[PDB]
């Protein structure tokens, strides 16, 4: 209407963590 | 012990943290360093 939606608008980037493969004799 | 250094040399690690970071094509970042002075460009 008057003005939009509100927000906390970040542009955020997430991690990956530790992937552990299955080891490989 | 001597577990450890038995393990931790037959096993292989195929996938590591780090080149999940990098990327399996090649993407440089050269384009990426020209937008970036290009940007700087504007300031």
């Amino acid at each position: 209407e008057r003005s939009g939606v509100v927000c906390r608008v970040k542009y955020c980037n997430s991690l990956p963590d530790i992937p552990f493969d299955p080891k490989f004799i | 012990v001597d577990v450890t250094r038995d393990i931790v040399s037959r096993e292989r690690v195929w996938r590591t943290r780090t080149t999940i970071l990098q990327s399996t094509g090649k993407n440089f970042s050269k384009n990426i360093f020209a937008i970036l002075q290009s940007v700087k460009a504007r300031e």
